[PDB]
RNA sequence: AGCCAGAAACCAUGCUGAUUAAACAAUACUAUCUUUUUUGUUUGCUAAUGUAAAAGAGAAAUUAUAUAUGUACCGGUACAUA
RNA sequence: GGGAUAACUGGCUUGUGGCUGCCAAGCGCUCCUAGCGACGUAGCUUUUUGAUCCUUCGAUGUCGGCUCUUCCUAUCAUUGGGACGCAGAAGUCUCAAAGUGUCGGAUUGUUCACCCGCUAAUAGGGAACGUGAGCUGGGUUUAGACCGUCGUGAGACAGGUUAG
RNA sequence: UGCUAUCUAGCGAAACCACAGCCAAGGGAACGGGCUUGGCAAAAUCAGCGGGGAAAGAAGACCCUGUUGAGCUUUACUCUAG
RNA sequence: UCUCAAACUCCCAAUAGGUAAAAAGGGCGAAAUAACUCAAUUUGUAUUUCACUCAUAUUAAAUAAAAUAACUCCAAGUGGGCCAUUUUUGGUAAGCAGAACUGGCGAUGAGGGAUGCUCCUAACGCUUGGAUAAGGUGCCUAAAUAUUCGCUCAUGAGAUCCCAUAAAAGGUGUUGGUUCAUAUGAACUAGCCCUGAAAAUGGAUGGCGCUAAAGCGGAUUACCGAUACCAAGCCAUAAAAAGAAGAAAAAAUUUUUUUUUAGAAUCUUUUUAUGAGUAGAAAAUCGUGGGGUUUGUGUUGAAGCGAAAUACGUGAGUUUUCGUGGAACAUCUCCCUAGUGCAGAUCUUGGUGGAAGUAGCAACUAUUCAAAUGAGAACUUUGAAGACUGAAGUGGAGAAGGGUUUCUU
RNA sequence: AUACUGACGUGCAAAUCGUUCAUUUCAAUCACGUUUAGGGGCGAAAGACUAAUCGAAAAGCCUAUUAGCUGGUUAUUUUCGA
RNA sequence: UCAAUUAUUUUUUUUGCUGAGGAAUUUUAAAAUUAUUUGAAUUUUUCUUCUUAUAAUUUAAGUUGUUUCUAUACAGUACUUUCUUAACCCACUCGUCUUGAAACACGGACCAAGGAGUCUAGCAAAUGUGCAAGUGUAUAUGAUUCUUUAAACAUUUUACGCA
RNA sequence: UGUAGGAGACCGAUAGCAAACAAGUACCGUGAGGGAAAGAUGAAAUAGUACUCAGGAAUGAGCAAUUAAAUAGUACCUGAAA
């Protein structure tokens, strides 16, 4: 029964009382869509890094006990 | 207006009785605040009985305090004595409603001992 | 600018009201009383008080306004004076 | 439940209606304008009809007539005039004017309309669409009933009728 | 003309009632008894009367609305007595 | 070549929009890792470890009561809005319907706009003073019958946005201009004014009034003018400081006498800022019934109630006096509990008013005189009159129904 | 119980009263007793009537039925606030 | 005569309003000013400047002083303060739903008393509290438990809920 | 539910059972049914208004009189507001 249709009005003046909020801009972000192939290969690589640093503790480590 | 007495200043004397309190004779005096929509007393139109307000409120070192210069403090049994002596010179005696007439007396009687006076002292006689 | 006559219109006149004017004038008679002076007016009552304005409550030409008033002559003319 | 929403007033507007203009091609023998006045174009008003849905639905009694008074003028007549296509008699356009007047019937549910007749002329409007604790109740519009049409039907009809 | 009304003596209610009670215009929820500005405005009453109180009444019977109904009908849906 | 387009486009704004201005990072180097990568294990890619080093010792452009920022949780109210400027669509238009941006109102006082929810000024604790704003300054009505230059007379003038009418069109009213001609004749032009310009209670520049304005158009000041603005005090809220023990004065006659002498964290001292508000949320309070607890009040009259109080509290309230009154009353010491707070519901219930000594006591023809009774007689009784019912009778009888209403005293 | 749309319309009365009018030997009127009961009766049909009750009586209960809708919804100050 | 208008400055005549505070070490320190003292300066000084040493003081470092009066009172006609009309200026029926009510919107003659977010179930977050890889002690048993006891107390090592 | 005990962080006469009481009564309804209003003098009435006067009487007043108390007199506690 007779409405009326719509408006605008106010709703940009409400999102000003708390502000337009934004992106938290982080460094790392989760990779789940990213390039297979290139993304395996780097797991390799960073599991790879993470096994060469993990030589490098444990014989240094024996090492300094002896 | 306002009512300066030494450093005790009280700023308003008049009571803040209640809207049109005659108009409508089952009103009483003391004060309820409209929750009316175009009341005249919360919309705020000038003329009409006035709202109490905070600012009214009574100065720090005043706060309760009487013409008399010292705090009433309400005596109903005679053991009272032994603070309001320490307390005599900022604090005076009011003997309460009920007190019997030989009570009341040996009271009355030891407010002098204690050099302060009764601000109701004539009462039961 | 200055004027004139001109309508069933208009305003008086006329006529009606006028405790519409909290209106008023003249006249007639009357109420222990009026008049002058002194002191008082810090069971409902039985002496008795009120002022919107004292402070020197001071002040009577007049048409005037692109001119007035006297005085002298015959509403005018002449002469003074603000 | 609803003025969240019609029918009644009021209100805004004035399309539509009504009233007043401006003009100058013609008409008016002859002659633009005595009288006219198109094709055009400007206003005013709300006695029209609308558009509307702000106001009122725990109610502003829903038409008309009768009766009764007052206001308006955009004057029909009476008073004074101006112009004329005016010889007089008339008559016609026009202005100041709202002091005064503006009727009897026939037919209607009727504003309106339409005859017949008088008149001196029988102008136009406002007042909560003047006027229902003034009246009336004929009509739209409660519940009964009738005919036509429409609806399979029950029923429906700003279709008509009688009783309330 | 009667009977009433009227006036007295006697007995003696009710509906109704925000507060009330002179206007005009304005603005305003767009028609005010109160508001703003104007007009104004002087007790108390008796008898009437119907202009107003958008007078009194009854939760608009009209209209619209409700995923409230009820009544009725059919070749609406689902049944069912017969 | 003339004129053109929301749904045409060669070109093409303002406004609005996005990315940018370095340290969890960026430079240039080395070494590592791969199952990615190329002919090619440094051929790159990307990552990792080590290096060397980029402004910030005024900050790789400003400016910032920039953390009052984030983020999580839990929830409310709301979902019918409206008004204004500007852009705007439909519709003849509309205080009409529909949009856009922003600001208002809603939810808001205050001062002006004569009045007025919205226009303008401006957002508000309580006060004192100042100086201003919007706006005014003839009087109502506070300040100028101010100054200063023009224009303006109207036999319905005109007078502050919204705002309450007003146009095309005329004018030998007056005022300036400007083009022409020969201090004159033309033609135009816009200022004021006039005509164009009619309605409904009596009637509205707000009213009175105003014309050497108190009109219209300027300018020049002064004065007046708000709860806005500045300074000051006080209150509360918010934030910030800071904090877990020692002699001052007066009176006397060196000593006597008089006053004071703070350390309780939701606390005390101090400072600055802030103070709108419906729907709504929170906290702090105040009161009522009962319970435990604590330590009191009672018949040398309490509670209760009416009237009050130089009373206290912003406030709800609290406290108290007098009068009435005559029996039970508190707890704020702490804490539990609840049939716990009223002006309103055509509230429920009870009482009561104004309306009002009014409406009214109008069917049915009529009573009078005298006497008696009694305190008292229009309407009791007795008598006399007058009248009426008028055999379908206010007459007799009976049924229903009632039930001692009968009858005497 | 036709009309005066009479009087009355806070009544004499929640339908009376006055005058007018229809009926009056039959499908007549009256009494008493009796029958038929609630989605049922009964109806010379008007949805009429069935104890001031009817397009579904009265009584009691399921029931405090249900209601997106109407009305009402109770001391104080302070803070943030659509 | 030596304007005027800017610039930096320096005064002055009357006068209005205000007085918070209260300094056991920020009413302290320096400054200022005065009387001293030493060294300099320069526009050269009877308010010239700095710093060297000493004192006082205030312009520092939020009112103090003097004189009246109340009054030589005991409540008075004064003073305090309540009530009461006045008078100037301002002031529209409250509640209510509605964007919007002073309304020609709705409810309300008046006064008194009574009169409306509760209780149970289950769940959630919050905050407190006790314990922690456990927790609760369920039904129930037990007791030298018997007005108040209808609670309180206890529970001779794989029960169950939830984790 | 009937009867008997014992209870209470229950109500305190508009509450609590409809019923503190001569209430399941009065009263209303044709009937089924519906269904109230309704407590308090004082310690003691074996203290309940004696007596007088004025009154036709009701009543009133008293120098008279009970009580601690009669604006405590049986429509008797207190006695608010309108």
């Amino acid at each position: 029964a007779k409405s009326k249709n719509h408006t605008n009005h106010n709703q940009n003046r409400k999102a000003h009382k708390n502000g337009i909020k934004k992106p938290k801009k982080h460094k790392f972000m989760s990779r789940k869509g990213l390039d297979p192939n290139f993304f395996r290969n780097q797991k390799y690589c960073l599991k790879g890094i993470q096994k060469k640093k993990k030589e490098l503790k444990l014989k240094a480590k024996q090492e300094k006990n002896n | 207006a306002v009512k300066k007495v030494g450093k005790i200043i009280k700023k308003r004397t008049k009571k803040f009785t209640r809207f049109q309190s005659n108009r409508f004779m089952r009103v009483k005096p003391a004060w309820r605040k409209p929750r009316g929509i175009d009341c005249r007393v919360r919309r705020r139109y000038k003329g009409t009985n006035l709202m109490p307000s905070i600012g009214y409120g009574s100065n720090k070192k005043t706060k309760f305090l009487l013409p008399n210069n010292k705090y009433k403090y309400v005596v109903k049994n005679v053991k009272e004595m032994e603070p309001l002596i320490m307390n005599h010179t900022k604090y005076c005696v009011q003997i309460a409603h009920n007190v019997s007439s030989k009570k009341r007396k040996q009271i009355i009687e030891r407010a002098k001992q204690m050099n302060v006076s009764v601000i109701n002292a004539k009462a039961r006689l």
